């Protein structure tokens, strides 16, 4: 994870029942931007054609 | 067929849950009850 | 809600109704009685003085839960 | 073995059927296509229509055409191109070959 | 940096957050404070006297560290990984206990009760009854929202019930269950439930009329009949059995 | 936008007839060639049609009259 | 469309003409060039041509000779959507027996035929014979015979012999049967003969045959001889990638069939020996038995993947067919789902939507629109400028949007808030936005739960969202009344901490002009957000004719109450704010605004409510610290002097003082008691202990300990989990249920050890499995109650009559358990409700009791009013509006089409997920209220001693006060000795009753000589002599012990009087000789005459369950073994026959036919005295009473009140609030089926079972006529029972049994009219509840016209 500085209270229903009010500074710093690699295939087939 | 079923242990225990009514009940007691007065089969071709 | 929120009622819930019902097989009425309902031993002034109103010795008693515990 | 028990005679897509947005691009086709003959010499759509088979039965030969005005095959040809070549340009082709989209 | 709501904490019994919350917020004191002196840079001396100060507090632990076996560049090394915040261990059944905690906040110079007074950003009155602010660790489970978030207007269909498929994960439409046509039921929504069983999943001639007409401006719509029905006629149809729609 | 029919359903009485009318009336002016009765504040078809109905200038019987009565300019 | 649907057997010359051709070969394809080959599985030439308007020729690839069949190949240039539709038939060497109505059980060839299973199955398989019209010599019709006595016979006979076998001679019997002919014969020897079994399965047989005859089948259809084929695209052989096809295995079951068959053919030609044509049929028949039902006889033959290959019944039938999934629940076009997220700048009528999401629900929408605005040329063109996402399409977007709402929905859709209808406001990003006050009826929360949003298309669709779904329209809950919008936590706990005071904080004392001066302090800074303060309010009240009237004054308030002023709309007192303002309060504050100003000004505050709570929340900074969950002080001394108490025990159980199973039990009380002591010790720390002060000294207020302010204003928390916290977390349960004998003594704030938290895991996972259990099985009780209850409908305005019941107050052991204004409110007042003294007609009576009414009722005293009632309604088919109530989910009334019955099953199973799963468990007549007497069902006799012992049996005490109403219920006993009498002066101090629960009195009524006639010692006495007393007692003993000198004799205790003569009992013909039973305290002995009621001889001597599964077998109505018997009929009792353990017990009527016995098991204790004359409806086991019992003595309406109690008693004991319109429906959908007392003047049988309804609509027809009808006996069933019992086919054959529905119905041709709410959805048109009601009407009298 990441140790982030957080703050407990409610801050305007923002986090109403689980939700969590998270800053931008934490969207700046790229400390959750996290890199996922797909795999994309392409067959070419023997149609009948 | 007409109630009820077998499981194969002890359960049942705490499930109180009746789709076994009701005309069945009676035709099929007497189906168990002929089986006896048989003895099969009828029912492999194969064996027949 | 979530799992450890209704999780938590049950345990609460179990826990409650295996307390009470502990606690009930507790005797809490006022009958001193002197002889085992089943054998007429004298109940000792001391064992009727930590479970006021007991209506039978330790031997019986004894007895009667080991019987008791195979649910005869 | 998921979590429907779905078989896996579920998942094979039908690749015959026309997506609704096709068949409601080839209305929109009839509309810009009658439009377009609306627009036109009643010789030359009556030729138009005739020569394929927009918005009737069987498409025509041209000395079927020909039959229909009393004229040759020759004289259903020249209609034709002429009618054509009325259709080509823009102002009554602009959305027409936006349906060749590419 | 990240704003979390009280209320779920004593319902759901986990204290383990808020004293996680007070050693994080003890912890990144204590780095603060060897990176002001790490940066305003003082020496070797006062630097290694905080590290031994900050390193011996506790009970009968069982980590006594000496930075008097280290270098002088090893002490330098070692101070700048401390600067971001000193780590803490705390083994499971074994932890810190609040007096510690209390010990490692004054290291630092934070309040010892753990709070704080933030001062509200926008308004910027400070919000009153002190709030508890700390350093948690907060990890991003992989529930994320883009592989969750998905739509579909129309599709592939599947070949024998002629439904929505997709299959591409995903342009299935949503399984439109049960409990939900009883949900319509128990309203009067008998329209929004004939349409959502017979011209949004299975009409084949329904649901092409229905995009013309939508795309034509025109939101009315020909029921026609669902193929799952007349599929369940022609397999009734298939045992010995007549089964029409009489008229 | 339109949030509760409460003098909708108060006006037409029932709350089912409230749906069958307002959504005629709707049709009406979408497929139809009719004019909204109130004045549109770009309002959609069918909040219009519930608003004409809550004023009660629109409700069952007048729309079949207007329907025979058109019927009857038919000639 | 069309209209009802016929199902019946089919005729050859019927599947004939269903084929366009009939299939010879078994193969499919043609394996290279992979054209469907002629003429097989898959015929080009029979099943439709495989590409849109081509031949399989190739030689006709044009629309222009659409129609011509190509004279090459045969095949019919048309769309390759015609091979879906077309079917063929399979010409069958022999005769089959359709495995359908061969082995259903019961076979209907074996009960059209009367012929046992085992004989139609040994001459289908051809190991026996069977004769046909056996000519004038020897063998009736049906005579069995074997291959044997067949060749003898043969010898005797060549001609006049008809004995075949196999499928030919089951044909040739079924069809030379004469339906007719055997019907009235069974008529005539039914008639002219009776007997119980006879005339049982005669009738029964009778039954069928005139069904048969009164449909159109003909009795041989039941064996097939042309089979018909499924069509292709039915049964596809799709080709998947890898020339590896895959197909269903229904092709393989038509190859196995058209191969014997064939075979068999071939056989036939070649003129085999009959031995291995005898194989050849009956593997044919194996074949076409596997293809029908798979599995049902003979060990289905199973694929090539070793598996039971699939057939036409599970295809349909069963789980897996096509009536379960794809016939309820299909995946639907125009859908997507998402994660919603909190979103509290909204309204509660619109939701949040991604741009994406929106932009792609929508296509069609943007479409249309960009090529009306002229944005887009074409739609080609508006479809590239969509995917290429212009500036302008998302304005077009925002402008398609506006008013189309779309439906929200959630995944455990548990009742009919789950879908919802919102406005939406396109969000940039991607997630759902849902609105906070939404989540209590989603159940939503914001951890990850997905919710899937519809979109509406057509303009009813729409209006329906809007009118009848969306999300402002429906703030109250639909299983009562109550608001399902209430504030959830942050919101209250922002409230909470808002509206309260301090004793001293800034800008205390001041005075305000107004609400807006306060908040013109509080956000200048001068005044603390509740520091008391005096401010002039201004509360308006709607008193007059909707006439607001206001009044203003200076009210002691604090500043936050007063700053939450300004949200309040008028018409709403000040009071209402001037508390602190709980979630109970912060609930009540919107039911009031809802009970008085209408449902648009509730929704608005309800908004307001949430920006303000949320608001004053974040300015009020309130977190939770560790320092926050205060141990107390006191705790290690309570948790050493708990250690002492257990040291102590364990020290006298080492010294054999006590048992261990008693140590152990003291120790858990001990545990037990010091958790208690420890809870109090921190609550006490904890509540109070901020102490402060004000121009002075000290002064203790509740505390601000923001762990005890979440607690206390019901925001989350409560006692026991700060108890966790700060106190000890007590004693851990094993999941068996047996507690751990050491407990935690610690908290979460202080940690748990290891051994500890080892043991808290036991009963963490315990209960962690059963909510994982808990969901799965979730709508299991709602979907069992909606099939029960689908097809009922609000279907009239009123059914005019004067039915009901007798609503009262609930008042069980001690006092009030639940008001009348709860189980009165919004229900239709039968009969008029007068005054006290009656004093005029107060309540006219059809006047739906409002809250006004309500208020009208308890300013009168009122405890029993008779309000109409849905299972006492008079409509068939249906319920109408006023006996019914008022819709509690909308409030005005129920409207004509309001599908009730799903709604009930909803709201019976919604509260059904609070209650648990696994099932439950739980001196004198002192008064303590002030009122005045009232016995009720009264037979007493005041003795000598001034005293009153009561005679009777239902006799018990109701406290009645200065205003008349019920204050307080309490049960008399037998001989409870009543210092008072009866209805005269009490007061709370005087004890009313004093019994001995010892000693149940023979109580005289004569203070009379004791005399023993009839009492035989040593054959009817046993010589009992107490020592200690010396006491003569002559007591009776039971018929156990004695012997047969006075075996069935009667030990007679009676009081004669003081000469010798028997004292007659005042009334009848009997003097008071008090039979005596067994067991008898009979201390006196004759020869002593004593009081009036006396204990001459001496009787010797509320368990609840709690579990949803209690409600489920409350509902499917079992009889429980241990049943009170009730009296068959008022009268004289008196006993007979003894030791049979079925003793004989027979009650005489002054008028009726006396002789009814009935066999009381001595295993209970009899309850009712020898020779007392009893009522109807009693009691004389005492227990469990059957409904059954309480429904054919008491009437229906004792028993629906029995149920209604019941299921409201089991969603009480945890909290659960429900209407009782619901239990009262489903209880009306038990009671459904009635059996008739009397066949009278119409056409049912004697013990034969319809519904209700016809009985009630046939008499009112004959009554209506001249005769009179059919004297009925109501009967009850369970759900489970009562929805077996359906009348329509397509629906009870969706969820039921599907070949025992369709064979059943398809042998009585039982043609099925779309009437229903599940036939409807699975034919696909509108249901008749709701908006298609009308539709249904008026296309009902389209028809009839
Ligand atoms: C998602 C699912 C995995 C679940 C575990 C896998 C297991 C079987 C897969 C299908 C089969 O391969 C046959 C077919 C092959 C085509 O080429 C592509 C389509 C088909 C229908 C496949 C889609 C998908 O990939 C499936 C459903
Ligand atoms: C946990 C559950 C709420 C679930 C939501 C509530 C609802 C009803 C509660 C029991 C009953 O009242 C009977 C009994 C009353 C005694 O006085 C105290 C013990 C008992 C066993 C209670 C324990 C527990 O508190 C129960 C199960
Ligand atoms: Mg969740
Ligand atoms: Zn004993
Ligand atoms: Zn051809
Ligand atoms: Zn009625």
């Amino acid at each position: 994870g990441q140790n982030m500085r957080v703050a407990f209270m409610p801050w305007n229903g923002y986090n109403f029942e689980d939700s969590i009010l998270v800053s931008e500074r934490v969207v700046q710093e790229d400390r959750f931007t996290t890199i996922h690699i797909q795999e994309l295939a392409c067959v070419s087939r023997d149609t009948k054609l | 067929d007409m109630g009820i079923q077998v499981m194969e242990e002890a359960p049942d225990a705490d499930d109180l849950m009746n789709t076994a009514d009701e005309d069945a009940a009676e035709a099929a007691a007497q189906v168990l009850s002929s089986v006896e007065s048989e003895i099969g089969r009828t029912t492999d071709p194969v064996r027949m | 809600s979530d799992e450890a929120d209704e999780a938590y009622s049950v345990t609460e819930q179990l826990t409650m109704t295996g307390i009470n019902r502990i606690r009930q097989k507790i005797n809490a009425h006022g009958i001193p009685v002197y002889l085992c309902e089943a054998c007429g031993n004298p109940i000792p002034e001391a064992r009727r003085k930590i479970f006021p109103g007991v209506t039978l010795c330790v031997e019986c008693q004894a007895y009667q839960e080991r019987q008791r515990k195979h649910y005869a | 073995g998921d979590d429907e028990d779905s078989h896996l005679g579920d998942f094979i897509e039908d690749t015959t059927l026309e997506l609704p947005l096709d068949s409601a691009t080839t209305e929109s086709l009839r509309a810009a296509t009658h439009d377009v003959l609306a627009g036109l010499t009643a010789r030359e759509a009556k030729v138009l229509r005739m020569r394929f088979g927009i918005d009737m039965n069987t498409d025509y030969t041209l000395e079927e055409v020909g039959k229909q005005f009393d004229v040759t095959r020759e004289r259903i040809r020249q209609i034709e191109a002429k009618a054509l070549r009325k259709l080509r340009h823009p102002s009554r082709s602009e959305v027409l070959r936006s349906f060749l989209d590419d | 940096d990240i704003v979390l709501n009280p209320l779920g904490v004593p319902s759901r019994m986990n204290i383990g957050q808020i004293l996680e919350t007070h050693l994080g917020m003890a912890a990144k004191g204590i780095g603060d404070k060897i990176n002001a002196m790490l940066k305003q840079q003082q020496e070797v001396a006062k630097l290694r006297e905080f590290i031994q100060r900050a390193y011996d507090l506790g009970a009968d632990v069982r980590q006594k560290v000496d930075l008097s076996t280290f270098s002088d560049e090893e002490v330098m090394r070692l101070a700048e990984n401390l600067r971001k915040g000193m780590p803490i261990a705390t083994p499971v059944f074994d932890g810190a206990k609040e007096a510690e905690i209390k010990e490692l906040l004054k290291l630092g110079d934070l309040p010892t009760s753990g709070q704080i007074r933030l001062y509200d950003g926008r308004t910027g009155e400070q919000f009153e009854r002190p709030v508890t602010v700390g350093y948690m660790y907060m990890l991003k489970l992989n529930h994320l929202v883009d592989d969750k978030m998905h739509a579909r207007s129309t599709g592939s269909y599947s070949l024998v019930t002629q439904q929505p498929l997709g299959g591409k994960a995903q342009f299935g439409g949503q399984r439109f269950g049960e409990m939900e046509v009883w949900a319509l039921e128990a309203y009067g929504a008998a329209y929004t439930l004939q349409e959502m069983l017979t011209v949004k999943s299975d009409d084949v001639n329904g649901r092409t009329k229905m995009y013309k007409n939508i795309v034509d401006g025109n939101h009315q719509m020909e029921p026609g009949m669902p193929e799952s029905f007349n599929v369940l006629l022609k397999e009734i149809r298939s045992l010995g059995i007549n089964i029409e729609l009489e008229d | 936008a339109r949030v509760t029919v409460q003098d909708a359903v108060e006006k037409i009485g029932n709350r089912f007839d409230l749906v069958l009318v307002a959504a005629r009336r709707a049709r009406q002016m979408q497929v139809g060639g009719k004019d909204p009765l109130v004045p549109e504040e770009n309002d959609k078809t069918t909040v219009i049609a519930l608003r004409e109905i809550e004023e009660g200038l629109i409700n069952n019987q007048i729309l079949d009259v207007r329907e025979r009565q058109e019927q009857q300019e038919q000639e | 469309e069309f209209d009802a649907i016929k199902i019946a057997l089919a005729s050859p010359d019927m599947i004939r003409s269903w084929s366009f051709g009939e299939v010879k070969k078994p193969e499919t394809i043609n394996y290279r060039t992979f054209k469907p080959e002629r003429d097989g599985l898959f015929c080009a030439r029979i099943f439709g041509p495989v590409k849109d308007y081509e031949c399989l020729c190739g030689k006709y690839k044009r629309l222009k000779h659409r129609g011509v069949i190509c004279e090459k190949c045969g095949v019919e240039v048309t769309q390759t959507k015609v091979r879906r539709e077309r079917m063929g038939h399979i010409e069958l060497a022999s005769p089959t027996a359709h495995i359908w109505f061969l082995k259903s059980l019961p076979s209907r060839i074996g009960l059209l035929l009367d012929m046992p299973l085992r004989d139609i199955e040994r001459v289908l398989y051809f190991e026996s014979y069977v004769v046909i019209e056996g000519g004038m010599t020897n063998l009736e019709r049906q005579q069995i015979l074997t291959e044997e006595q067949y060749l003898d016979a043969l010898e005797e006979f060549g001609d006049e012999f008809d004995a075949k076998m196999g499928a030919e001679a089951i044909q040739a019997l079924l069809k030379s049967m004469d339906l007719e002919q055997e019907c009235e014969q069974l008529r005539e020897e039914l008639n002219e003969t009776n007997s119980e079994t006879k005339r049982k399965k005669l009738t029964k047989r009778i039954k069928l045959l005139e069904a048969f005859v009164q449909s159109g089948n003909k009795p041989e259809w039941m064996i097939l001889t042309v089979l018909p084929v499924l069509p292709p695209d039915l049964r596809p052989l799709v080709p998947l990638d890898g020339g590896r096809f895959a197909t269903s295995d229904l092709n393989d079951l038509y190859r196995r069939v058209i191969n014997r068959n064939n075979r068999l053919k071939r056989l036939l030609d070649l003129a085999a020996p009959d031995i291995i044509v005898r194989n050849e049929k009956r593997m044919l028949q194996e074949a076409v038995d596997a293809l029908l039902d798979n599995g049902r006889r003979g060990r289905a033959i199973t694929g090539s993947n070793k598996r039971p290959l699939k057939s036409l019944a599970d295809m349909i039938k069963g789980k897996q067919g096509r009536f379960r999934q794809n016939l309820l629940g299909k995946r639907v076009d125009y859908s997507g789902r998402s994660v919603i997220t909190v979103g509290p700048y909204l309204r509660l009528h619109q939701c949040g939507l991604p741009k994406k999401m929106a932009l792609e629900l929508f296509k069609p929408f943007i479409y249309g629109k960009l090529e009306l605005r002229g944005l887009a040329t074409t739609i080609k063109a508006a479809k590239k400028m969509v995917e290429r996402e212009e500036a302008v399409v998302w304005d077009i977007l925002d402008e398609v949007i506006r008013e189309h709402p779309v439906l929200l929905n959630r995944a455990p859709t548990l009742h009919r808030l789950g879908i919802q209808a919102f406005e939406p406001v396109l969000i940039e990003g991607k997630a759902i936005q849902l609105h906070p006050l939404v989540c209590a009826a989603y159940n939503a929360d914001f951890d990850g739960d997905q919710m899937a949003v519809h979109v509406p298309l057509t303009l009813e669709a729409q209006l329906e969202a809007r009118a009848l779904m969306m999300s402002t329209n429906n703030i109250l809950s639909p299983a009562n009344g109550e608001p399902i919008i209430v504030p959830s936590q942050d919101v209250v706990l922002g409230l909470y901490y808002m509206t309260r005071d301090c004793v001293n904080a800034k800008g205390e004392g001041m005075v305000l002009t107004g609400p807006k001066e306060a908040e013109r302090l509080y956000r200048s800074g001068l005044a603390s957000l509740h520091a008391r303060v005096k401010v002039r309010i201004t509360e308006y009240e709607k008193d007059a004719n909707g006439e607001l009237v206001a009044k203003t004054s200076l009210k002691d308030t604090t500043v936050g109450r007063a700053i939450l002023w300004m949200i309040v709309p008028k018409g709403l007192p000040y009071s209402i704010v001037n508390q602190a303002l709980g979630k109970k309060a912060i609930s009540k504050m919107l039911n009031t605004c809802y009970r008085i100003l209408g449902l648009k000004p509730t929704v608005i505050f309800a908004d307001q409510i949430m920006y303000t709570g949320f608001a004053y929340a974040a300015r009020s900074g309130a977190s939770v610290g560790i320092d926050d969950m205060v141990i107390p002080e006191k705790k290690h001394e309570i948790i050493s002097e708990a250690e002492a108490e257990v040291a102590e025990i364990q020290e006298q159980f080492q010294s054999g003082l006590v048992t261990a199973g008693e140590r152990y039990n003291k120790v858990i009380d001990i545990w037990a008691a010091a958790n208690d002591r420890v809870s109090k010790a921190m609550m006490d720390n904890l509540q109070t202990e901020t102490v402060i002060n004000r121009d002075g000294q000290e002064e203790k207020q509740v505390s601000f300990n923001s762990i005890y302010m979440m607690a206390d204003s019901g925001a989350r928390g409560s006692a026991a989990q700060i108890r966790q916290l700060a106190g000890m977390r007590g004693l851990m349960a094993k999941p068996d249920g047996s507690i751990i004998e050491t407990p935690i003594t610690a908290n979460f704030r202080e940690g748990l050890n290891v051994l500890q938290y080892f043991i808290s895991t036991h009963g963490a996972r315990k209960g962690l499995a059963d909510t994982a259990l808990k969901t799965a099985n979730s709508g299991y009780l709602t979907r069992r109650l909606v099939d029960v209850a689908q097809d009922l409908v609000v279907t009239e305005d009123d059914c005019g009559t004067h039915e009901g019941i007798m609503m009262t107050p609930v008042i069980e052991g001690g006092d009030v358990k639940e008001p009348l204004r709860d189980r009165v409110l919004g229900r239709v007042t039968a009969e008029d409700v007068l005054k006290p003294g009656t004093a005029d007609i107060l309540v006219p009576r059809n006047t739906l009791l409002h809250e006004q009414w309500c208020d009208l009722l308890e300013e009168n005293s009122v405890d029993a009013v008779k309000v109409r009632s849905v299972v006492s309604c008079d409509t068939d088919f249906g319920v109408c509006a006023h006996c019914y109530g008022r819709d509690l989910a909308r409030g005005h009334i129920i409207n004509k089409g309001e599908a009730i019955g799903v709604i009930a099953a909803q709201s019976i199973g919604e509260p059904g997920t609070q209650l648990t799963m696994r099932t439950f468990h739980i001196s004198s007549i002192q008064v303590k209220n002030k009122g005045s007497i009232k016995l009720s069902n009264v037979k007493s006799v005041v003795n000598s001693s001034g005293k009153l012992v009561i005679t009777s049996r239902n006799t018990e005490l109701k406290l009645i006060d200065e205003f008349g109403r019920t204050k307080e219920s309490y049960k008399v006993p037998y001989g409870a000795v009543l210092a008072k009498g009866d209805g005269e002066q009490v007061a709370g101090g005087e004890t009313v009753a004093n019994w001995d629960p010892h000693t149940m009195p023979v109580i005289t009524e004569v203070s009379g000589f004791v005399r023993f006639t009839d009492m035989i010692d040593g054959q009817t006495i046993t010589r009992q002599t107490d020592e200690l007393t010396g006491l003569s007692s002559l007591v009776v003993l039971d018929s156990a012990e004695r012997t047969a000198g006075g075996k069935d004799l009667r030990p007679a205790l009676k009081i004669v009087d003081a000469q010798g003569n028997d004292v007659l009992i005042p009334g009848t013909d009997m003097p008071a000789q008090y039979f005596l039973p067994g067991k008898a305290i009979v201390q006196l002995e004759d020869g002593v005459q004593i009081s009036s009621g006396d204990t001459l001889a001496r009787i010797p001597q509320k368990d609840i369950t709690g579990g949803l599964p209690r409600v489920a077998d409350l509902f499917e109505a079992r009889r429980p073994k241990e049943p009170a018997i009730l009296a068959e009929i008022s009268g004289i009792v008196s006993f007979g026959k003894e030791t049979k353990g079925k003793r004989r017990l027979v009650i005489t009527p002054v008028d009726g036919s006396d002789p009814y016995e009935e066999m009381i098991p001595k295993w209970r204790q009899l309850n009712v005295f020898e020779g007392e004359r009893v009522e109807r409806g009693d009691v004389i086991s005492d227990g469990p009473e059957a409904p059954h019992d309480i429904l054919r003595l008491r009437g229906v309406h004792a028993v629906t009140r029995y149920i209604v109690n019941e299921v409201q008693d089991v969603y009480r004991l945890q909290g659960v609030k429900i209407n009782d319109k619901h239990i009262e429906v489903i209880v009306r959908q038990m009671l459904r089926k009635a059996t008739i007392v009397n066949a009278g003047s119409s056409d049912f049988l004697e013990g034969e079972q319809v519904e209700y309804s016809r009985v009630k609509i046939a008499n009112r027809e004959l009554e209506a006529n001249g005769k009179v009808g059919a004297t009925y006996s109501r009967d009850l069933l369970g759900i489970t029972k009562a929805s077996l019992a359906t009348e329509s086919f397509i629906s009870a054959a969706s969820f039921q049994e599907t070949t025992r529905v369709l064979t059943e119905a398809a042998v009585a041709g039982k043609r099925d009219e779309l009437r229903g709410l599940k036939e409807n959805v699975i034919v696909g048109r509108l249901i008749p509840a709701g908006t298609g009601y009308a539709y249904h009407q008026d296309r009902m009298r389209r028809r009839a016209a």
